[PDB]
């Protein structure tokens, strides 16, 4: 894989997992439960920089996602389930404006890395014409 | 010693040989998969080989023409 | 070694040189000039050189080369086939019974000539001359000896016509012109003695030795 | 022979190239079946078991060659390659392991080498062509 | 001779680094501190044209192993995160880099082919 | 100076006027010529010349050439060879001594008369003639070199083909054709007196004294 | 067979024909050569 | 004018028909036609065709050509270089210099003859004749004149042969082949003549008396 | 009517057949004969053929075939310029005046033959000819012809030739090559009559008788 | 059937095959080696090999083969055109007349030989034979009856030499060269005999029988 | 028994005729008005044919340039 | 000759001018009082075929508006689709033409 | 010869530096008081004709020693603004289609004088 594809495809990639991680932040904003019963914590993703052994640049790896430990903000419904001593359900704490604009910006960041991805094609599918 | 007309044209040969063959080993070290090489210096290494070789054709061929063209006139 | 390139130039651009250069390296011209002049004696062509001639010194260098071939076939075609000789050493023994072949019969003078032409200096062995030095050489030693073929083989066909032209002009025939009837009688002689396969089998022993 | 031991390599490494790219059209071709587990082949230690062993398909048998009209037929072929899953991220809940954009960078790549190796084998034969003129 | 291809070669093969530089850029668009790199064209190219180690390298089964400058982009409108990639820069750099590296391959062409035409 | 366009064009040009201007412009004129009138004594050609007498010839001039060549490369190939150098001042610094050496064999008199031929001014010294007047002047001069040369080479078979015939007359052969008796023993002349070695030694020494 | 592979043994075939028919242009025209000198 | 197309394409093709009808349109045909016949005189070749003879009268011509070309050049060249003449009064004004030449070689009824064969009208004067009419005549004129000299060239050596075959018949020389005497005495007379210098300088004086 | 479609595709390849077709029906068949003929006779090539004697013949060809030329012109050229005549009208209108100058020379009777082994049916005038028949008949008439022009060009040069060698071998010049003294003389006798214009006249009036 | 699919491929590597197989499949190699030889004898060609011969051939055989191309178009082309005939069974309606105009002209005994070697068995009658077998046997006749042609047409031409230089001896003249003096007399025995046209004719006229 | 490699061209020939004219049918069905073949099937089946036809082409090509080339050696 | 790419050329030229006109048109689509114009391009293509190098006539009018002003715009916009796509044609008519005549050519 | 490539490429040449100045004004389309630029093209073509493109080299000595024109007018504006700006947005935006298009045009006309000589040659 030529160094320009792997740059630009692990920035795909990346982008990818960050929207889809606003996607089910945005998704499961007011979920009571988890599986197992616990509040749905909101989800984000980490962006490192990639191939850290040689010219400290090159690439974005998503690599551990994490959970924002915000304090989850509660609710109170003293007969429900889920509710401790002093009735409080624990209430997923998504920002539905931030994670709104995490979708716009990583679609359009995708956009740019794919768009990137078709001019260097062309750049060396250019290149293979030298001379002849 | 002298200009030995045998010995510069065996260095030449040579010249154009492993020019090409330094043209070969990094494709083939390219398509392998081997980081380092770029595509650029691939294609440009390339034509330069073949370059070569079409130099070392044509004075092939104009020698070639001078060598019959001599050995053809009555005595 | 040479790569995919260089090779299909050297071995066509060989073939190129092969008409002259080889064949003039080996022999054939020996045999074509004492050919030549056994030609000259008898009279006429009668031998078409661009249809016979030529044809019989390919095939009697052939024959004659046969040795230095299958020393060369054994030095190199065998090894040179697919491993552990590559165009490098294969070229030196390829080179060795060929340069043999070519200083056993060169003058023992013309490469000394030809060295002090070179200006080269010290030549310390009977292997250390070059083929610089050996081709030349090889081609005037190999001129004297087709010239010393021809002298003898003019000896008898000479001794016919004089002795011919003495016994017209001494039984009386005044102005005969002998040419015409020594002829027949150089036929006579080249044919019952079976002359062809004396000269033939006296060339290719004298070639070697 | 010694003109098919040089473009050897070349014309190995772009037929390998070319199964390579029907590998990753079958991976975009079932992008939304349930269960599918992306595949792909690793093309350097391939190449290098190429060379080294030579071709050796697995799994191939065609009919007999008798009297003519005896309907040809064939089995289910495929190469040697061994196939290599494809490490995924973002599980997708049917299995489906094919992410467009791996999949699709990777595909990019595989036609522009298979580019590169063609024209690797023209100048080659260019070259040949043009000694012998 | 024949090294009179070398600058533009060398030159295009520079710009190529440099697009992965910049490609760099983009991709980590949005990492927090990322300070975007990048390198100065004519000084680099100068330097190289002016211009790792050898292994034990006697006869082989010896595996041999073979061994610019990126500077600060200074940034404009601080971000909070770090990250001084101006998005719009940088695609304006690219932009021209990608022109510039087809004006080369348009050189390296031409001279190429020159010297094939010549050779005809 | 010059940007590997016209450099490779002016080399191929020059490769291709090599056969005909430069060999006629060096050497092999004389010795070619020398051979030509040396196989017309002798009788018949009996030498092949379009391999044979041509291959000699070559290697000939390429040992006489020698020091000219040398002197060219030690001017030109190392100094050609990438620094301060690039076949402007390689011209100039090639043709120097090879123009020195076409003036040590031109006739005193014929440069004269190509000079006069090109209204050209007076001149001043040997470094003041152009290429134009040096070569048909040396190609000229070449030429009666050569035709000398060949009365040195006539002269001994001429007395044999005389002594034969009035031999023949006295004894009374009326009309013998002494020319086919003369033949051998002008080959017999030839090959005792050493004649190859020492006829290409002879033009050697000749051609630079 | 695989279209790469047809095409390879296309112009391997035409080269190796193309050789052989060189070689053989050599040889003859050194044979016409020979056969045409005086002797 | 012409436009850097049709110019450029003129000047390509008018390098195709270089060859022949240059070179036959000024000299070469008198100077090569007297050296083949030279050649034919003193027996055998003695010189390279295509390439000492050749190139010889290639330099000669070249050098009776010298003033017309300068000529041309004043007239066409200088002025053509950007500046009120573009091929088109520069076709004529290069002509007529070489026209005036032609007219100063022409036989004066040679062209009556190509302008009679043409149903040309009246001629006013020499600048009145076309091109049309004054090739052929130029060509002719030049044979004859080629052939008038090569008559004056064999004279001495049939003088030669002549000589030497009467002396041999008066000494009772019934069958000697008197041109093998001969030859070498024809060498003898064409060079203590010190005959190349002669002959090539009477050519370029009759070229232009 | 053609529409710049097939019009300049029959134009270019109408220039293709032009060098054989062409100038093969019209003359340059005959004059190349005579001139080769010609030279056969007078000694050696001694003229440049592909230099001289072709563009002679093309000269003389243009000058023979001039009123066939304009009469094509002015009947098909200006008329197909641009008004009611487009290459199938013009086609006749500029065949007429070749096929009546074709019919002019054409033997008599080679006509009959080729249009007997045609299966031609009866032909009722010189019109009815087809160009099919009158192409090989007038190629068939153009050799004759020119062989006739050729032996009685040989004539004269034969004579030479037999008075010199009854002249030599009278005197007592027994084995004198003939061909040697005639040479010159051939030269001479070619000369003073202005042998080339009398050749080219009668070769053009001939053409036209 | 094929659909303006590989129709039009097929076509156009069928119109590159026409020069070299469809003009030496037919005739045209019988008549032009008759020329060739014809040129042999009459001493030098001096007939333009690329134009005239060529042409002068390339129409007597088509002047032959109008029968068979009449037959050929008859039944393949008018029913190749667009209705029950379409490049499937056009093959075989025109390559009966083709073989038909072969057979009439294969010796006999070469058809014998080609099925002795191809291991074919016994051949019941003249259809029998294939085009694997007529090909070969066919080109084979071909030059036996070109050459019996050829030789034939030498004999009297030699007659001439014969004469002529048994005549120069018979008066004595020593050593005039006879071809030279031949050469005329071959092209009256050519002409007087109305060579052209009964060679064209016994040509036709074999060609058929 | 034989391979008569003429007859190998004539069947590669056909199978490239008879695939342009399966495409073809099947275009001439759908346009038609046929139920059954679907717009995918058609234009897949037209890019084969196609591709195939390039393949005759490219065969042509090579074949009349080895033949021009075969006679070119003197004999 | 050499006039036979001159139909074509002079339709395509007729064919830029009502181009011309109709933007025209529609710039002074609001301009009181303009009496919209138009040409007739098959009577001006024989004019200027049958002698060589265009009246003005007045697009006939529907649909009055008490400023004078007669352009029609829907007219207008179907007009200008129409000749934008006849000049194009035009081009593509021409082009095939001198590929052809140059084809047949080298 | 061969400056017949010459007027052609000084158009073409004059036509790129118009776009930059015409770049200008779409760059500086709301600056204050910008005063837009721009040039007289058919008469600024025709003194680069008549003259051509002043400077001076450093010392013609050896080395070592390292040796080593368009009026812009004023458009005169419509619509003031009380920022000075007279960029006038619609005429820039017609002014760079049409310096576009005409760049275009230069292109075309000198590739196929360039084609020309080339296919004379070849």
């Amino acid at each position: 894989l030529l160094n320009i594809f792997d740059i630009a495809g692990s920035a795909l990639a990346a982008q990818s997992k960050r929207l889809n991680v606003a996607a089910s932040n945005l998704a499961n904003a007011d979920s009571v439960t988890g599986p197992d019963g616990q509040p749905y914590r909101a989800k984000q993703v980490v962006f490192q920089v990639d191939a850290a052994p040689g010219q400290a640049t090159g690439g974005v790896k998503v690599a551990s996602v994490i959970e924002s430990q915000a304090p989850e903000k509660l609710v109170y419904e003293p007969g429900n389930p889920l509710a401790d001593a002093n009735g409080y359900v624990k209430m997923p704490n998504v920002d539905v404006v931030g994670e709104m604009v995490n979708t716009m910006s990583a679609s359009r960041s995708y956009q740019a890395n794919i768009e990137v991805l078709n001019t260097v094609k062309s750049m060396m599918l250019k290149t293979l014409t030298l001379g002849q | 010693s002298t200009v030995s007309f045998a010995g510069q044209l065996h260095a030449a040969l040579d010249r154009i040989s492993d020019r090409q063959a330094a043209a070969r080993v990094q494709a083939e070290k390219f398509t392998l998969g081997e980081p380092g090489i770029a595509l650029n210096d691939v294609m440009a290494d390339m034509q330069k080989a073949s370059v070569s070789m079409q130099m070392g054709i044509q004075v092939r061929n104009k020698l070639v023409a001078a060598y019959q063209e001599v050995m053809s006139m009555q005595v | 070694s040479w790569s995919l390139s260089v090779q299909t130039l050297v071995f066509i651009t060989s073939l190129t040189f092969l008409p002259a250069i080889l064949l003039m390296m080996t022999s054939f011209t020996r045999i074509i000039i004492v050919f030549g002049l056994l030609r000259n004696a008898l009279g006429t062509p009668s031998a078409p050189p661009n249809q016979v001639l030529l044809g019989l010194a390919l095939f009697l260098t052939f024959f004659i080369m046969s040795p230095v071939i299958d020393k060369i076939y054994v030095d190199a075609y065998q090894p040179f086939s697919e491993q552990k000789i590559s165009m490098q050493e294969a070229l030196d023994k390829g080179a060795q019974p060929l340069r043999a072949f070519m200083l056993r019969q060169t003058r023992e003078a013309d490469l000394a000539l030809f060295a002090r032409l070179a200006n080269s200096g010290p030549l310390q062995g009977p292997e250390a001359v070059p083929m610089r030095i050996l081709l030349p050489a090889y081609v005037t030693s190999e001129l004297k000896t087709a010239f010393q073929i021809g002298f003898t083989i003019f000896i008898p066909f000479l001794i016919i016509d004089l002795v011919i032209a003495s016994v017209l002009m001494a039984l009386g025939m005044m102005m005969v012109p002998p040419a015409t009837i020594a002829l027949p009688f150089k036929l006579m002689l080249f044919v019952l003695v079976d002359g062809w396969q004396l000269l033939m089998g006296s060339l290719a022993q004298s070639f070697y030795s | 022979d010694r003109l098919d031991a040089a473009l050897r390599f070349q014309q190995e490494a772009l037929n390998l190239r070319a199964q390579r790219q029907e590998i990753l059209a079958a991976n975009i071709a079932n992008a939304d079946t349930p269960g599918y587990q992306a595949r792909d082949i690793d093309f350097a230690s391939e190449l290098k078991k190429v060379m080294v062993r030579g071709r050796e398909e697995t799994g191939g048998v065609a009919l007999t060659l008798t009297s003519s009209h005896h309907i040809p037929a064939q089995a289910v072929s495929s190469p040697a390659v061994d196939l290599l899953y494809r490490v995924p991220d973002q599980p997708s809940l049917d299995g489906n392991t094919v992410d467009m954009d791996r999949e699709r960078t990777q595909f990019a790549d595989n036609s522009l080498k298979y580019q590169m190796g063609l024209t690797v084998l023209g100048s080659q034969l260019k070259g040949m062509m043009n000694v012998l003129q």
